[PDB]
């Protein structure tokens, strides 16, 4: 699941079926760490009118 | 694809069945691959 995102440190409780989450979207702002199964909210990268 | 959803919840009515809400979570992917049209659950007896 490729994206790109800033990580924080997630307070959602996932649990063990679910690897990730979705949002109205349907893009996954929340994801389980396949390594250490850790939960992070995956908040988008800045979006600003010049 | 067999899906087992299951959920465990306390009750203490006597008789029917409880009135409340509980989701089932999945429990069990299985991979059987054959048909199944019909199916019987399995009791144990007691002995003395
Ligand atoms: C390896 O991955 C498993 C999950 O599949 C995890 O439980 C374990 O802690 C990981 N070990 C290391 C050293 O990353």
């Amino acid at each position: 699941l490729t994206g790109t995102g800033v990580l924080t440190e997630s307070n959602k409780k996932f649990l063990p079926f679910q690897q990730f989450g979705r949002d109205i979207a349907d893009t996954t702002d929340a994801v389980r760490d396949p390594q250490t199964l850790e939960i992070l909210d995956i908040t988008p990268c800045s979006f600003g009118g010049v | 694809y067999f899906k087992i959803y299951s959920k465990h919840t306390p009750i203490n009515l006597v008789r029917d069945l409880p009135q409340g809400f509980s989701a089932l979570e999945p429990l069990v992917d299985l991979p059987i691959g054959i048909n199944i049209t019909r199916f019987q659950t399995l009791l144990a007896l007691h002995r003395s």
